[PDB]
């Protein structure tokens, strides 16, 4: 399954609302998942399922979406929160793929 | 039976919203199911549908590539993801169950949420 | 012309009109269809399924397995 | 071979009352259908034709304007609703068949319902 | 498939008779439905193909036609039943459309 | 494009026999289907109509009540189940395609079949 | 509508000319067909609308007519046209009748 | 559905000719099967699809029809024979109903 | 090839009994399975299905809510829990093994068992 | 996975029939289990694997269920039998959890 | 939205070949799609018909047998074998889109494709 | 039906009035398209059912007519508009059939 | 579900341009193989799905069809694709089943 | 990748043999796999699967009852056990690996064995 996000790049400043839609080339049904990678570090994950949040997440992340529509929307823009957000699927019977990646950055 | 959403709200013009429909005390997974509009000042309007999987789907003539309907069957939820909204998008979202028919040409919307505002302003 | 016969015509043509709108009919039944096949499936996928769960099982039987080598 | 009709009763001038025609023993769907009145002291006078199908409907010029006649095929039914009814309509109303011809100009009402009572008084 | 209902408000007493009448662009045969919404909740159905009443509805209600002229009538007004009705049709080829609906207002 | 039926036989008076009839070489669920008799010492006669989809049927005056006809379209079959019978329908039955045509008249009698023999007696 | 076809026996030789009148009680338009059957055999389309011939017959065969008159043609008979030949009415609202049937015998 | 049999009772003799008329109150198409339930015994499948026999049936056994009127013809009646015979429809949107059952007495 | 129920007897209203179905000679964990009663003065009538996984249940109107099916294919056996039980439902309870079907459509019950007597009065 | 028993408190008298409802809030196959704990005392299992009988117990006690609706029927109570009993699931990869617990009391 | 063919070339009389018709940026699975020839010197004609399922075809008279349309919806193609190629059959092969319409009548080819030549010489 | 344009070829000059006249040989009721293909390219179309305008059509292009005479005409021609036109129909036993084609070339 | 593929033998030579057809009593949608088996041998994968290319098989073969009608086409034949030619499906509730074969010879 | 049958031979009608299907140079525990005759003067003929571990197997309806399958993946081999052997079953027999398919519905065969030569006669 080839995925695939949009946009490529994402203006934003402190308090805004962001939203990173990411589109699959198959039915992957509701199995997806948010990473988040900083420079220099190693990715962490952020929803697992498309929609739960993994443990220890702020609440400003919220994802939803099933088929082969999935958006990633953040409620408030933090000084944290400017790194690069990966979408993975793990299908049924499909491996493991991963997005190319939208840089959300300060205006 | 109860169908309840959530995820309402204000938001600027060209943002972004997605809504949720939470489906309880029934067996959700049979069941396709629609979202409509009620603007104040005038009458309902539909605007899609889910066909009881995901594989197919319909808009009203005007949301088509700015509203993306799709379904979670094992959570018991709808998604209505709201993109490029606009100042006409003013209105209340209900989601509505399609009657069980004994035939193939479909049936009335039997059972409606109490609707979420959203407001789209500047 | 109110005086006309307003019966069916039964010399129609009853064939099978080729000009019908050939499209999804998109108000149709979606639902559940309950009186469909509920058996095996024989051509279901029978391979390995590689996306499958890779953890430790943490509810397995944790008794002495008497069935082990008794020897050195 | 019975046509039944019903829903008569007694409402004041102005007002709005429907009324139903039910087949059975028959194919409905094959006969187009009239609906005549029958005022004491006076004859059979006819009120309405249905075209076999709603495509073409004909009413006497007493009555147009303010009498709708519609059927309904896959219930065997005919529904004659009357709006702003007045005190000279009141008669029994009668469902009636159109026999089969072996032309293109109609024949005579073959079978006839027993008529329910409809009366307009203050 | 554009339907308009008539009268657009109508004010009725209890226990009198009341009849709204919707009227369709084109034919739509005899899939139609009409529904009842008290302010500030969802509309609820009440007849639907037209003619056939919705389980708990009571045999009050009632619902005649076919073809592009439908009629709901209420055998006689209760005071819970003054509230707004909408019409909807859904033909075989065509979407689904409300008309504008009716005020049943209390004398 | 063949046409070939099956059931014939010797019956008593009184008793019912089902016919049947198969279609081979063309598209059988896109046409609509007769059956005619031939009785010796009289021409052809016609008997019954199917309506390429079951919803519509048409009989002889004098088989209305007593002859069925049905089809079905998965096995490319038709049915002409006959009930109590006369002395009067020794005949042999035929199939009839109903040609094409580009209009809403119909056409003649296409294709026919070979035939099977019907005899009453006692 | 009642057809008769004359005359009931039509004697010829290989290679004359054969007309054979069908003729209907009632007006037909154009709607009318012509048959042949052989014996032993299930009867074939030859003439349909009085006028057009059904593809793949010799164009040898020929027809015209309208209203309660029609007539069938043969040009040069032939070894294989020895048959009974009927005449079959589908008027617009009247049902599909069917004539006695003329003979073709060698003379 | 509402399924109804003709005749409730159907008196035959050993090699009698026997036909059991099932009517369908909708349009069942195809789908209809036919049973045969021996007192103190449970019903056992014969014609399934209204035409097709299931393994292990007779070939004295046939049914046919579609639409709303189906038969279950027996060629020779045998003594095995006398049972009561229910007829079942599954439409396509519809649930499974059964008929009231005729009953084949010895004459 | 064999298809047995157990469970039944006799139980006062409002008291809840469980019907067990074990299946031998075949492999149960193919098949979708009924259950079937048959009301002494009626004929047979549908009562629930299992869907071959326990994924999806549906149930005749009259038995929502008081009745669970439900199947174990580990040790080859049904379950229908009744729950308040009421004097309608004294009947004989069938087991039915839907018939594999080269389609998508289903297709009817083959395996039948012999029936347990079920019996509610005081 | 969050198990729930119903009805909570149970009034019966000696030699009546007694059952109690045990739901799983996920389906957890046929893993499940049934304790009694009298007052004072630690509690023993009664049923293990939703169906099977543990070594030892009165036949009385019988249990039956798979997915996520589990029942224990008791065919005659018995002036021992006034106890608690709790509902435990051990699906494949989730870990064990209990239920509320129902008390059965004297009538 | 788009909609390209492929599969062209020259073959020799009597050879058989495969052409393809890729759609994107819309729900193919829902559209019945036509083929239609160009050749110079004469105006547009019509080859066959899918009827958005692959249920019905319908072929123009003189291409009946020798040509095969046949769509798969997975893939977001048409194919048109055609078998027993003649000098005649020189000619540029569209596909075309029937537009969608509230109506059982349906309507025109609005989304035409960019054509593909098919030459058959010696 | 054979559908036949004229006239088969008409200057004309930017801004100019364009009549083109299409003709069936049998009624096609208002089934009727028109359609426009520049040189090189896939015909677009521009009307259906003989009046409406199909989304996306400039408001120059206007077509009228019912049953054997039909019309296109644009009311003020334009340096795009130079290419062929063709006429089609659908009736409701027919099949599609295309007309001859007018071309409309620059004076 | 019973294949058919015809011609059962075809004569071709080197370079040329070969067409095997395979037709499907029942609609088995996309679900459909072609193998390839030289004397002696045992069948190797060409298509599946009946458009696709198993890994490795050279591109001159291609496959197309859906329904009941399927196509193996070779755009040009070599020297060592001289041998038998099979047909399978595998659709959703139907067993595998291989059509008779096909035999290429040299000319 | 190397796929080779073993123990085949001659027997006399209703004597028992076994085959086994040695499997190298792939991971054996991960695929499913059938038996395939191939009749001199037939085509190929489908026998019998295994779901990959032992969980599932379905047969021939000719074969059922008679012939036994069975895979030991710790030494990647398969067994398809042969009783009651007849003059039908001389043939030869073919392992088949089922393709690695991304969704639900299994796929072709791709990796075929040499095959041995099964043959019964007196």
């Amino acid at each position: 399954i080839q995925m695939t996000q949009s946009p490529s790049t994402l203006s934003a400043s402190v308090g805004d609302r962001v939203t990173i839609t990411c589109r699959a080339s198959q039915s992957v049904s509701t199995w997806l998942a948010w990473y988040q990678q900083k420079p220099g570090q190693g990715p962490k994950l952020l929803i697992y399922e498309a929609s739960s949040l993994e443990s220890g997440v702020p609440s400003r992340f919220s994802g939803s979406g099933s088929g082969t529509e999935f958006t990633l929307t953040i409620s408030s823009l933090q000084p944290d929160d400017f790194a690069t957000y990966y979408c993975q699927q793990y299908n049924s019977y499909s491996f493991w793929t991963f997005g190319q990646g939208t840089k959300v950055e300060i205006k | 039976v109860q169908l309840v959403e959530s995820g309402g709200g204000v938001v600027q013009p060209g943002r972004s919203l997605t809504l949720s429909c939470a489906a309880s005390g029934f067996t959700f997974s049979n069941y396709g199911m629609h979202w409509v509009r009620q603007t104040p000042g005038k009458g309902l309007a539909w605007v899609a549908i889910i066909w009881y999987d995901g594989s197919k789907t319909y808009y009203e003539d005007s949301v088509k590539g700015r509203f993306t309907i799709s379904r979670d069957n094992s959570k018991n939820t709808l998604y209505l993801q709201m993109n490029s909204l606009r100042v006409d998008d003013t209105a209340v979202y209900y989601c509505a169950r399609v009657r069980h028919s004994s035939s193939r040409h479909g049936s009335a919307f039997d059972l409606w949420g109490q609707g979420t505002l959203v407001t789209v302003s500047s | 012309d109110p005086n006309a016969n307003p019966n069916v015509d039964p010399n129609a043509n009853p064939n099978a009109n080729p000009n019908a709108n050939p499209n999804a009919n998109p108000n149709a039944n979606p639902n559940a269809n309950p009186n469909a096949n509920p058996n095996a499936n024989p051509n279901a996928n029978p391979n390995a399924n590689p996306n499958a769960n890779p953890n430790a099982n943490p509810n397995a039987n944790p008794n002495a397995n008497p069935n082990a080598n008794p020897n050195a």
